[PDB]
């Protein structure tokens, strides 16, 4: 019921630069936002929960910020292993909903 | 009984004789010696029950479960000395402890062989068999509740409150729904009263009227509170108690509160509960007619942990009735969310 | 060190019932502080959430699946299951089972996924 | 309250928290400026005096006599208050003291013409129908005990001083003057009673155990003598003792034969009646007693003048005129 | 503190202020909250110790083992946020609790990330790693006692005897063999004295001289009883004690008995012991100069359960010294059998 | 013993069993005719009278003076017992009462007899201290409250241990008896904290009832060993030696480490030398404002009687000459 | 439900050391009221009792085997072993391990045996 | 050090009759005697302990009695499965010793 919008839909970046992805919610979700990562042929994996809090075993170059309706995920220095699809999830009210995803291509 | 008591609030030291009611809650995790009838007599009773179609046991309380844990080894060591191909297996209790339709029979012969005096120091442990006599595990598939015995014992002599005392029980001849009155204590003094047993501590206070104050439950029994151990049992209707009668709630005017009915659909699946009349953190309750009707009890936080802000009741009185458990707050059946739809919340699936 | 393993039929004829089972290893399906969910991912499309279930019995189902889903918990085999009736060619997807921490947003561990095709 | 207790029978000691009821069987009024006003206002409408509910009120009136007289002197009032002893049973009067809407703005005095008589053998001066009864209420119990003039009209005993408890197979109903025990035999039954007063208030149901399905003709201690309406106040084969030796000053009810007597269950014996003493006026002990369908041991009262028997136990061969008989009914 | 006391045998009471010493033995299987320093500081200390070659921890008492069990999960959830590949593994204790030569270092920077305030409500459990930091157990092969830290904590504040209270601990900067004095209580009143802590209850009485009366040990520690909490420490021999100095026996004249020397080779492998001066059932001791000399303590029954009847000794005083354990009696080192050879009996293999 | 206690600081209550030492600081002799025989035997061989160990013995002698006189009258012995009041400190005598081998064979009081057997009082000129009995009784059973005393057989200089209670719990310790209450605390080290004395006796504290008695020097104990001070590290404080010249003449003392009002103390190297205790105020009531000492630690030691504040042997006035101050004339 | 299963070499040359091991299943070798023994049965002869060992350390050895036997307990593998030195043709038999209840009697349960031939 | 003497060394019996085995101790062992049964090719199993106490899962036809130096083991009604060797063992004092054994043949 809460529609989640992710932009840009895809992007290419070089190894070392910055990648920024924005998620927008159709209503105010306070801090109930999660970020996911999916490599091909593997289950999605939770990188960041509660907007910023990072999961253990996740490199510190990932970060998140925002509140209300706008949110951001930034990769401060892109690495080769960062080629995957990234989703934003809200858990403010069931049913939980995902964004359409953003494919980050590593550009040589 | 000679006793001295002190009230450290101002200064009140007093000594004398009389009747003393102590807070004996959680008297199952202490060290006691348990003595059912006799090893041979109890083995004979179990053998007769097994041959008569009784599969297992659903315990009334935690204390019976601990007693079975204590006597399991000797009960299995005997009953193979008599050639009986049977094994007793004890599990862990689940709340609430549902009522069972059968009872254990009283045997007239008592198994031979074996030995006397529960508590033999040295004996050979018994090998496992194919037939199992189960006591309160996750075992409702291998035999249902309809083939289980329930509330079969009676306490005859005990020293609860003093460690390393012996407790003497007995298989009863009759059929009853009452809880065992040997471990029940009720007392009223001035403007405060207590209804207590080994798992219940229930308080009431004299306001403009007598009303329930708070309750601490560590188990959810389904026996019946006896009336000999109850205060003001007349002119009371079962629809206006707080703790339901089928959950061993006392039939008393002390078990009431204005604006609330019987809580048939509370969170009775919890291991341990406290009943308080106080708002939970981050919530406020407003009295108004446009609010919804009664329903299952609802948790104050959603599955993701978000606190619902505003609640309503139709005709309740402040402060609101709430349940405190390990997973968070629950509200009474009369208190509904003002704006959040009820389908987005965690509810209770248990009816008393 | 908990592992989730889902299974089920590889192909379903239309208008029959879809049944899946997730098997839990390294833990138990009766621990208090968890709940269990199903998620499906349409090929080429986005993820979709189905619902959750507690061991106590409380459930939630997506209104998008119009009264067509059912979830159960089996303690003896240490597993929980999903049941989706009246399938159509629009149910082709990968299906994941997940375990979430109660009151911790949606911190969850997902399973490997199983592909289900609705054709003949 | 935290405390420790012992069981000397089996030598066990324990401590902890809970509710403790003590055997107390074996004071400071509202205000000197308002009590005088209430007494005066009661006087102008004809309330001649006060009949105490219990011994405690009589002692309280005794301990504040002269001070109240001096306060009445200060407001220029020609009135004195006289307090005497009590006699049993403590009958109830129909009047109540009033609550003054206002206070009285301002060495014992001499006996004036007007007399206000608390409990005493003064029924000639003003009868029982013009006496105030049960007009106080304890606010905080415990020592200085604080009382207050009741605003409403009631017939119940003050619940501030009542203590009732049951634990296992033993129970007790008690207050400042009563200590009533009961036991679990094959059924619950009255076991022993000790009474240092005979009041006529109503035992409140909130402080009573097992108050459902009770016939009032079965209570051993009558309801009119502050007997609890309980199943714990019953005993098989015995009805209510309306005609016992309630005139006594201190009673003890126990189920036991008195020394030198014997009671037999017969059908040739007589019917119920007033209680009879176990010894004649000369002191001769009557030996053989009978009753119709009692249960043994028999019910007996024990005052300071000797044994009395229940209403159901009658002498076998001695005619009942040669016996001392009770002349009080409740 | 303000208190009231009563003795029912004489029916007397007494109230006032003072210093009260309670019997708080086995005060570790109760419910308490433990706060070992800070989640990040303790993680830093463990990490630095691992980098310095300290494999694990040998516990001082049951209380430290309970504390490690309490904080293990959070200590593993943290120290995974910091990328440290280390897992704490906690097992059970065995008697006696041997001394370790290392100590935990006091960290100076504290681990980053992590969180504060022991007792976080919700966190993700950590995954098991390949490197294990072992608290006590059956793990002497994977790392010996020579690489284990021992007696590294000091208690700052506690509420022992009141349940659901907090215990505050810290990693000590110094080096010592002394037991923690924060939980030690010693008192003497007239002709009776007590030396007590969380695991010891040692009583002495005034006979013709002062002597040991009975002792109750639920653990065998290897720390040293501090002299600030000991009565009559002057002019005493370390070889005339009863409980050895290396088993946390007080260096006091209240730890002596005429004709007995230090019990270096008693049955210190038991789970718990009772030291009594009384003959065991079915046995009799005689004082004769033709008897044998001191040696390891011997059990009063053989391996097959036969009771040995006659025992001797050279210069005893009666009644004889005996140890009560779960498997039966043991006699003091001075008491030897008369006719039975010493090779036919169960003996003690532990030396303090 | 069972009991319950509270800590009002943190509002925690608990019960149980153990040993409890109470603050008691703030009778019935051996035998009616055997004591009289002992007194007669002691008077025969030249023992003038009795010097009391403590206040308890004086009150006991007061309580049975008349009855003892009546018993001595019934048997025709021309002797009477005269009981006075005590003054501090209670010095010790060399004699002891004898245990009589045999016993002598009520409201009427005997007249004034020519021979007087004087218990502790103001009778020093009548007979000296070297002919008095001291510390001759023991407690048979302390507890009802009837205290049963008894004339001992042997010779000893130790205080009666039946009434002593010592306890330590955590960081607080106490040495106490019927007249002494001595507290100590765990700072960076163990040190004396506060003392309250309603008497000053001259027996010796037994070592069986003392904590940490090893490795001490008697020059470091604040309360002198001559005045029944425990030989303990708990009876010490950093920067002070034994106070042999304190105001031990007072009826009731309280030792306290605190400035007493209106004064201040400074640590200086040029200050005076160790000497007798000096009162804070002059005879006229003037408060001396400035004091000094060589190498003390703050706060300073001060005695507090009912006639004003005193300082310890180390603290001297900074500018006022010491001839104009009230001083203590008693040494231990 | 305690099963014992002992193993070892089937043949040993004379004057070397015979080593035998018994592995315990269904129970723990660290439990309280038990001790562990060895018994051997010569062919065409009776049973011979070798000795016992407690988990705490106390042992007894048959004086007939003069200073040639030794027993140890291995908690990690849940097993205990035997070691006989200077083997001889007279040391050929079937060897059994056993567990007895302590303080009761020699109430035991035995293993199935292994034959050791010395040649 | 305590020798155990068993007699007879062997005996034959028919299915149904009674069998008596006597064990003799070289010195007084109070009641510390055990009876073992060994099937061919199988390890001995304990039948009776402390002279009379029978084990669990043992047919009631077996019995034992005696005290001091003389003991007896009786089979009330022989059955074909009772073909085995029987030993007496003492546990009075270590080392524990066994009798030479008695064989029973079905006749």
């Amino acid at each position: 019921d809460i529609q989640m919008t992710q932009s840009p839909s895809s992007l290419s970046a070089s190894v070392g630069d910055r990648v920024t992805i924005a998620c927008r919610a159709s209503q105010s979700i306070t801090n109930f936002l999660n970020w996911y990562q999916q490599k091909p042929g593997k289950a999605p994996k939770l990188l960041i929960y509660a907007v910023s809090n990072l999961q253990s075993g996740v490199p510190s170059r990932f970060s998140g910020s925002g509140s209300g309706t706008d949110f951001t995920l930034t990769i401060s220095s892109v690495r080769p292993e960062d080629f995957a699809t990234y989703f934003c999830q809200q858990s403010y009210s069931p049913p939980y909903t995902f964004g359409q995803g953003t494919k980050v291509d590593i550009k040589r | 009984h000679h006793g001295c008591s002190v009230d450290f609030s101002k200064k009140e030291t007093r000594c004398g004789t009389g009747v003393f009611v102590y807070n004996d809650v959680e008297a199952w995790r202490d060290r006691y010696k348990y003595h059912p009838d006799s090893p041979r007599r109890l083995a004979a009773a179990v053998k007769q029950a097994w041959e008569d179609g009784i599969c297992g046991i659903s315990s009334v309380s935690r204390m019976e479960n601990i007693m079975w844990r204590s006597v399991e080894g000797e009960l299995n060591a005997i009953l193979e000395e008599n050639g009986v191909q049977l094994t007793v297996v004890v599990g862990s209790v689940k709340n609430p402890m549902w009522r069972g339709p059968q009872r254990l029979p009283v045997p007239v012969n008592e198994l031979p062989h074996g030995w006397k005096a529960w508590g033999k120091s040295y004996f050979v442990r018994a090998a496992k068999t194919n037939n199992s006599f189960v006591v309160d595990g996750d075992t409702l598939k291998e035999c249902p509740l309809k083939h289980r015995a329930w509330n079969s014992f009676l306490v005859e002599d005990h020293g609860f409150g003093v460690f390393h005392t012996s407790v003497w029980l007995k298989v009863r001849e009759d059929y009853s729904l009452e809880c065992d009155p040997a471990v029940i204590g009720t007392a009223v003094k001035g403007k405060e009263a207590v209804h207590s047993d080994l798992g219940y501590w229930i308080e009431s206070e004299k306001n403009d009227t007598w009303r329930l104050k708070r309750a601490h439950l560590i188990e959810m029994k389904t026996c019946e509170w006896p009336k000999s151990h109850t205060l003001w049992t007349d002119g009371i209707e079962e629809s206006d108690l707080i703790i339901p009668k089928s959950l061993a709630g006392p039939l008393s005017h002390h078990n009431t509160r204005e604006g609330y009915r019987t809580q048939m659909k509370g969170p009775w699946h919890s291991e341990e509960l406290e009943i308080r009349f106080e708002e939970c953190p981050g919530t406020k309750v407003h009295v108004e007619e446009t609010c919804g009707t009664r329903g299952p009890s609802l948790r104050s936080t959603t599955a993701s942990g978000r606190v619902i802000e505003e609640w309503c009741c139709r005709e309740c009185t402040m402060p609101p009735l709430s349940f405190r458990a390990k997973d968070g707050c629950w509200y009474g059946m009369e208190i509904r969310p003002r704006k959040e739809p009820e389908s987005n919340l965690v509810r209770s699936m248990v009816t008393a | 060190e908990v592992q989730l393993l889902e299974s089920g039929p590889g192909l379903v004829k239309p208008s029959q019932t879809l049944s899946l089972t997730c098997t839990v290893s390294g833990g138990s399906i009766s621990s208090g502080g968890y709940y269990w969910s199903w998620i499906r991912q349409h090929p080429g499309k986005g993820l979709e959430w189905i619902g959750y279930i507690y061991y106590s019995g409380s459930t939630y189902y997506n209104p998008s699946l119009k009264s067509r889903v059912a979830m159960s918990v089996d303690t003896s085999k240490n597993q929980f299951s999903l049941t989706l009736s009246s399938v159509t060619a629009a149910d082709t997807a990968v299906y994941y089972c997940a375990r979430a921490i109660d009151n911790f947003y949606d911190n969850s561990i997902w399973g490997q996924g199983t592909l289900v095709t609705v054709s003949s």
